[PDB]
């Protein structure tokens, strides 16, 4: 894939420009990768605790960590 | 009327037009009444599409006889000038007919298309 | 029970009205064609539409703007925009406390939110960043209107009560600034019976405005206010708190425990629930 | 300005707009009262120039050069008979209103229970009455829809749905504002009212395979279709009809 | 409001080169033909 303009040249352009409109929220991620959600968290937060606890407590899973378990 | 394998089904018609357009880019498609009839008599053809709304319909009524004889499917669209600028020539083709080759995805599309026409029958 | 209501007119005359009631049951009924339902012994059937979101008490339902949208503000810290032409509901979910009062601007462009913890922010509609903010001292209040949610004998009953001095201090090296412990809001804090003030605001004495806010204990503002049994969730509360001599350090201390109505199965011998 | 004769036209080339962009120009519009040109190019750049040939030391000065971060600017537009607002939208899932009066720049980001339908706000057109705005739902599937959003409060208030085979090519606001004409690919033309907010009528461009652009104008056309007169439809194949 | 007409010069030439000058139908007839072509009336 090839861009029209990459963000870097867009940034040079904004430096050249006069008034710069900051679209980014003042005080979240500038590149805009946010902290994304993990499934057990999403379940806990909505309120399906059975599924939340189980997805943590599968011990066969490669991401299995007791410290997650203790936090949940 | 006489246009008894009428195809008014909209997604069907759109697939037919697009297949014609692709075939026009593949040079495997003959534009016009006279040439359609030549192609079917020489047998090379594999499908033929006509237009219902010609004013004397009789100038295309001769095609279904031959194609019933030499056994190739035919089907009517409702709009001649649509067919024409589907070919891409700017003048309302009344009869287009598109033929076979050896190895082409376009040949496959033709086979599925004539299956759809035989469904419509 | 009618917790509140808001009218909307149907028009140099007034041709009909449609008036919306909101109830502490957790419901929002709307009435549609009132003037001709009632102007004409016998009258036809009437039936409110029922729009049900909250579990707690809706504090304030207002007709919107056009009259296309029905906005709502509740205990559960979340301002709902009922779509009312479809079935849908699109909503601003995370406020710092109970939405206590809203009003719709002259044009449809601004909302005013009296946030139950004694503040106010003006929004523009559909941009939802608060263009305006004014907060208050955020403390614990003997409130005059008793409640909106205490009408229907909830499991933990709300009592306007005070059980502790409001933990606070003044700052050396900045005497205009006072630190004081606070909860999500007043009502959510005093709810659950116990004090739940895991938060600090810093407030100015000279100009009695808000200055800032921060957390101390674990806070989940991002979360359901209510455990599924139907109870406000208590959140850890800092008993003592004092300031450093230079103005550079701040020591809080928090205590928390489970609820006696949770424990309930840890009873072994003479074990009681307060003990546990 | 003399009224114009039907085979030739006294066209005069003028001074170029001086500052060029850094990619292909994507949207133009003029301010509806003062001759001031909004250009807007993919390089995230909006230019306001004053139209002046005889200006000095540079003709057609640039009033301002406003950059927008992180987005492109596919379509900009003037809003309001008064030309109150400037509304611009790139590919990215939000868009912006710019109030020239007081110069505030509100960033609008939410479409009230269609937010999953619209993963882009690329195309849009504003009513000449300047109250409504129409966004297109990037969800093709047998038929495309365009949402109607009050610029009174930037709220969702309507969603016209037309049949197609790919969705909506283009559309235009009728000159009164009351309805809007939706030219969807495979040449369907819906005319969809606003006051009734249900489709008035359906008809067909005369057999064009894929409609790409339409637009609409003229005076003393039939009032119950809004009172616009000529309507132009442009195919993919290149043939362009006028009705 | 009305404007200047637009005609196909092939049409005008067709009108006249239809027939030779002698035994051409008379001038009032051909004038009605031509003005009817140039008529500004839908």
């Amino acid at each position: 894939k090839r861009a029209a303009v990459s963000n870097k040249n867009m940034d040079l352009l904004g430096e050249s420009a006069d008034v710069i409109i900051p679209t980014a929220d003042p005080g979240t991620h500038p590149r805009g990768r946010r902290p994304k959600l993990k499934p057990w968290q999403k379940a806990f937060r909505q309120g399906r605790y059975a599924a939340a606890v189980d997805d943590v407590l599968n011990t066969t899973a490669p991401s299995y960590d007791p410290v997650i378990a203790l936090t949940l | 009327s006489a246009a008894w394998p009428k195809a008014e089904d909209p997604a069907l018609v759109q697939e037919l037009l697009d297949c014609v357009q692709q075939a026009s880019h593949y040079r495997q498609l003959k534009k016009g009444a006279n040439e359609t009839t030549k192609s079917v008599n020489r047998g090379t053809s594999e499908l033929v599409i006509l237009a219902a709304d010609t004013q004397p319909l009789s100038i295309v009524l001769h095609i279904p006889l031959i194609c019933e004889e030499k056994n190739v499917p035919y089907v009517y669209v409702p709009s001649k000038v649509a067919l024409g600028r589907a070919c891409g020539v700017s003048r309302a083709v009344i009869a287009v007919s598109l033929t076979s080759n050896e190895a082409s995805d376009l040949n496959s599309k033709i086979r599925a298309l004539r299956d759809k026409v035989e469904r419509l029958a | 029970i009618i917790s509140t209501f808001d009218i909307r007119p149907i028009i140099a005359e007034l041709q009909d009205i449609d008036v919306a009631v909101g109830g502490a049951r957790g419901a929002i009924y709307v009435y549609s064609n009132l003037l001709a339902h009632l102007h004409t012994l016998r009258v036809g059937t009437i039936q409110p539409r029922k729009y049900h979101w909250h579990r707690r008490a809706v504090h304030s339902v207002k007709w919107s703007g056009d009259g296309n949208y029905l906005i709502s503000g509740g205990y559960e810290t979340v301002l709902v925009l009922w779509q009312l032409d479809t079935g849908r509901v699109d909503f601003l979910p995370h406020l710092s406390a109970a939405i206590e009062n809203i009003v719709v601007s002259p044009k449809g462009s601004a909302y005013a939110l009296h946030l139950d913890d004694n503040s106010a922010m003006v929004l523009s509609t559909a941009e939802m960043k608060p263009s305006m903010y004014v907060s208050g001292i955020q403390s614990l209040v003997l409130g005059d209107r008793p409640s909106k949610d205490a009408l229907v004998r909830r499991v933990w009953r709300p009592i306007d009560e005070i059980a502790s001095p409001l933990v606070a201090t003044i700052s050396p090296q900045n005497p205009s600034h006072m630190f004081l412990c606070v909860g999500n809001g007043q009502q959510a804090t005093v709810g659950g019976g116990a004090t739940s003030t895991p938060l600090v605001q810093v407030f100015d004495i000279s100009s009695f405005q808000g200055v800032a806010k921060q957390a101390i204990a674990r806070t989940n503002p991002t979360d359901v206010n209510i455990t599924s049994e139907g109870v406000p969730i208590i959140e850890p509360t800092a008993t003592k708190l004092a300031f450093s001599h230079d103005g550079k350090w701040l020591a809080s201390i928090d205590e928390w425990q489970p609820p006696e109505r949770d424990t309930e199965a840890y009873l072994t011998g003479s074990k009681t629930q307060s003990d546990a | 300005r003399r009224k114009l004769r039907p085979e030739t036209i006294d066209i005069q080339r003028t001074r170029d707009i001086p500052d060029t962009h850094k990619a292909a120009i994507s949207s133009l519009a003029f301010h509806p009262r003062y001759p001031i040109l909004l250009s807007s190019s993919t390089s995230s750049i909006m230019y306001l120039h004053k139209l002046d040939a005889s200006a000095y030391p540079t003709p057609n000065p640039l009033l301002t050069s406003v950059h927008v971060k992180r987005t492109d600017l596919r379509r900009a537009a003037f809003v309001g008979p008064d030309g109150g607002e400037i509304i611009f939208a790139g590919r990215r899932r939000y868009f912006h209103c710019w109030n020239l009066s007081s110069g505030l720049v509100k960033k609008v980001s939410k479409i009230q229970g269609h937010q999953k339908e619209q993963r882009t706000m690329e195309r849009f057109r504003v009513s000449p009455c300047g109250r409504y705005m129409a966004l297109v739902a990037s969800d093709k599937k047998g038929g495309g829809m365009l949402n109607i959003i009050n610029v009174g409060t930037m709220q969702w208030i309507a969603q016209a749905r037309i049949d197609g085979r790919h969705g909506v090519a283009d559309f235009a606001w009728w000159s009164d504002g009351n309805g809007l004409t939706i030219a969807g690919r495979d040449g369907q033309v819906t005319e969809w009212s606003m006051i009734t907010r249900r489709t008035v009528g359906i008809w067909r461009d005369e057999g064009s395979i894929g409609g790409t652009v339409m637009a609409l104008g003229g005076r003393n056309g039939p009032a119950e279709l809004g009172g616009d007169r000529w309507v132009a439809i442009g195919s993919n194949s290149g043939i362009l009809n006028v009705y | 409001d009305t404007h200047a007409v637009v005609v196909a010069p092939q049409r005008l030439a067709e009108i006249f080169n239809a027939a030779p000058a002698f035994a051409m139908p008379p001038i009032e007839d051909v004038f009605y033909q031509v003005a009817s072509l140039f008529s500004t009336k839908p």
